């Protein structure tokens, strides 16, 4: 690792200067060497962590349908031949997204999820996990699409069953595992209702609990809440 | 594409 | 170089992909390749290239500042001491800079320039030059920062030279060259008057020969004249 | 800043 010799604070105060920055890969590989310093996360910490994986890999993302778009049209009818050019391009990013997931997945396995044991921080990671599986569930074709697709439903579910019995239904985490995964079941799953339903209770049992919050986790919880809401109206 | 966090 | 194995005609068409998928880096790289098979570029090619390196080159920029504003923050009175992180973050992301703008102004000298004959190639690589030995000053600070400035001054004069001689006052290489020499006296050679007096005569002598233009041609110089009068309205 | 192309 070329951060095995920087102090995992400096590790740290490097990730938040990149994220000032907006130079996400860095802010992604400062953090990476800090969790291979072997430590727990504390919650700020796991935010870094999440907050540049998410942003390197939703560019990928974004690049990718944009090339898989350009793939598409060039296979319909009437469509002139442009050569390998496109696929291989295509491929090009598809490969460097998977290698992103990979690495993520590979530090949750090693060994941030066997370490976590307060739910705040389980349940996070285990939304990570589903997460990350879910981008290479949107990218796969071949003979494990589906372990893939069920490693994310595990993930996620494991991280359901924690949540549902150990935070309450206001918990930003939790409501954004819900959300993710009610994703999931509408993007990759081919389960519409199920999307529906669990994005529905989700956002009803976190509306009657509204009443426990002081205003600024109100705030925190009405934000996720109303993600939920434009899902739903995207869906129905 | 939907909303996720 | 990793794309001596690609087809020259490959490239450009990977290029063009990777601009639709905002994938500056890829774009640079691709173009790269395509400048080391050694044939001239044509005017589309080269604003592949521009466009690539500018991108690129823009966001390591503005990621400097926004060190280098926290860098300076740190160093006044009464600021607690953080340690060396930000300055070597900073120098990394310069480091990194100055390999990009080193790594253009090879391609323009391995043998961009020296094979341009046409007045709309020749001053398209000169302000090219300018340009990133002026991104080199902006980043420099020691004994060698006059130099820098000096070459990027030298290579704007001999571009702007060629484009009075052998372009009209509305052609949009010649209007972006002066508009950038123009930043040039104001951003790094302290000489704000040289710079009002280009972006204003510039502009004058471009007004006057709009009516030789097509409708077309008419919104290409118009849309830089207008940056030229942006300026000026932000200098006067 | 200023503008530049
Ligand atoms: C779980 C407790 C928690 O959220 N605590 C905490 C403390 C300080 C800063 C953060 C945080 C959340 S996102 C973020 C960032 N993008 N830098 C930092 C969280
Ligand atoms: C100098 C002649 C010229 O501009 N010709 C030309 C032809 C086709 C496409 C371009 C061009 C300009 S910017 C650009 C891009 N960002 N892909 C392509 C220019
Ligand atoms: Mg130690
Ligand atoms: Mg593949
Ligand atoms: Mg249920
Ligand atoms: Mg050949
Ligand atoms: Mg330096
Ligand atoms: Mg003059």
């Amino acid at each position: 690792g070329a951060m095995g010799s920087m102090e995992r604070a400096s590790l740290i105060q490097k990730a938040k200067l990149a994220e000032q920055a907006e130079r996400y890969e860095d802010m992604a590989a400062f953090m990476k060497g800090a969790v291979e310093k072997g430590e727990e996360l504390s919650c700020e910490e796991r935010n870094l962590l999440s907050v540049a994986y998410k942003n390197v890999v939703g560019g990928q993302r974004a690049a990718w349908r944009v090339l898989s778009s350009i793939e598409q049209k060039s296979n319909e009818e009437g469509s002139e031949e442009k050569g390998p050019e496109v696929r291989e391009y295509r491929e090009k990013v598809e490969t460097e997204l998977q290698g992103v997931c990979d690495t993520v997945l590979g530090l949750l396995d090693s060994h941030l999820i066997k370490e976590a044991g307060d739910a705040e921080s389980r349940v996070f990671y285990l939304k990570m996990k589903g997460d990350y599986y879910r981008y290479l569930a949107e990218v796969a074709t071949g003979d494990d699409k589906k372990r893939i697709i069920d490693s994310a439903r595990s993930a996620y579910q494991e991280a359901m069953d924690i949540s549902k019995k150990e935070m309450p239904p206001t918990n930003p985490i939790r409501l954004g595992l819900a959300l993710n995964f009610s994703v999931f079941h509408y993007e990759i799953a081919n389960s519409p209702e199920e999307a529906i339903s669990l994005a529905k209770t989700t956002f009803d049992e976190a509306m009657a609990d509204l009443h426990t919050l002081s205003e600024d986790s109100y705030k925190d919880s009405t934000l996720i809440m109303q993600l939920l809401r434009d899902n739903l109206t995207l869906w129905t | 594409f939907p909303a996720t966090v």
